[PDB]
């Protein structure tokens, strides 16, 4: 029985708050606060544990890293990293958890480092060719993507996506998506690459489309039914679920899910209590 | 430091 842990974020402001949805009871519950208020941090299920990586606490961003136990139903420090990173995408290659771009409060990162548990220690690999924050992420066959997001070098949200190999340890850019998409929920689910809404300065997005690695093709597939940047994004059980995120005024309290068999989006039956952005999201055993 | 993402500001 699986449940989807969705951490921190702003409703309005940065929270503390950690949500558990049951998916066989239909239940949002509490779990475990963070230990300070956090949004826009990097989640990720790594190991057998939920993995939460910097962000932003209201007031500065931060280089935290916490790891949460769910027989105790308890959050623990772990190593910081070497840069404060918020708006960060995280994720898992080969065990190692990478931290790519975010903002540090002055400047957007094109650099990434990446965490080892067994040693609990932080170390920089290869940076990215454009700095990107709010940059989402995905893992597909060995692979490290980092999908869209904003330059503030260049003050433009990105269409541009890149590639990196640890083995070569070389970002590389692959193809261009079809638009724009700065905080685009970004996932990855049977072998494909999702980018879902996200935005281009004022216009945010309810378009999607998927990245196929085997043709370096983006296409088009349905529209979500909401709007939504800085939504937080799994994969669970064949299907893409996407969750809060704003439309730039708005919170938003639903979550809607993707069937890519049938190309269709579903919103889940019940509602967060309250609107939530920059959460990060995570699925996991009960 | 402003407290909006950067791509905000
Ligand atoms: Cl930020």
């Amino acid at each position: 029985p699986k449940v989807m842990i969705v951490v921190g974020g702003q409703a309005p402001k940065a929270i503390r708050s950690v949500e558990c949805y049951d998916f066989e009871e239909d239940r949002w519950d509490q779990i475990a606060e963070l230990p300070s208020r956090r949004c826009r941090a990097g989640v990720v299920f790594m190991a057998g544990h939920v993995y939460a990586v910097g962000g932003f606490n209201g007031s500065l961003r931060v280089r935290t890293v916490d790891v949460y136990d769910g027989v105790k139903d308890q959050w623990t420090s772990i190593a910081s990293m070497q840069e404060r990173r918020s708006t960060l995408g995280a994720a898992v290659l080969n065990d190692l958890l990478y931290a790519v771009g975010g903002f540090d409060g002055s400047t957007g990162l094109a650099s990434v480092e990446a965490y080892s548990y067994k040693t609990n220690e932080w170390f920089f690999v290869a940076p990215m060719n454009t700095r990107r924050s709010s940059v989402g992420v995905g893992v597909v066959e060995g692979k490290l993507y980092a999908v869209g997001g904003y330059d503030g070098a260049s003050r433009q949200c990105l269409s541009t996506v890149e590639q990196y190999n640890p083995a070569t340890n070389e970002w590389i850019y692959v193809a261009d998506m079809s638009t724009r998409r700065s905080g685009a929920g970004v996932g990855v689910l049977s072998g494909q690459l999702y980018a879902t809404g996200g935005h281009d300065g004022p216009l945010v997005r309810k378009s999607v489309e998927v990245y196929d690695p085997g043709t370096n093709t983006w296409k088009q597939v349905a529209d979500m039914n909401m709007c939504r940047r800085n939504a937080g994004v799994c994969a669970v059980n064949g299907l893409l679920y996407v969750v809060g995120g704003d439309d730039g005024s708005c919170n938003l309290a639903s979550v809607e899910y993707y069937n890519p068999v049938t190309d269709k989006w579903t919103l889940l039956p019940t509602n967060m209590s309250t609107g939530r952005s920059y959460a990060g999201v995570a699925v996991i055993h009960k | 430091e402003p407290e909006e993402p950067e791509a905000d500001q």
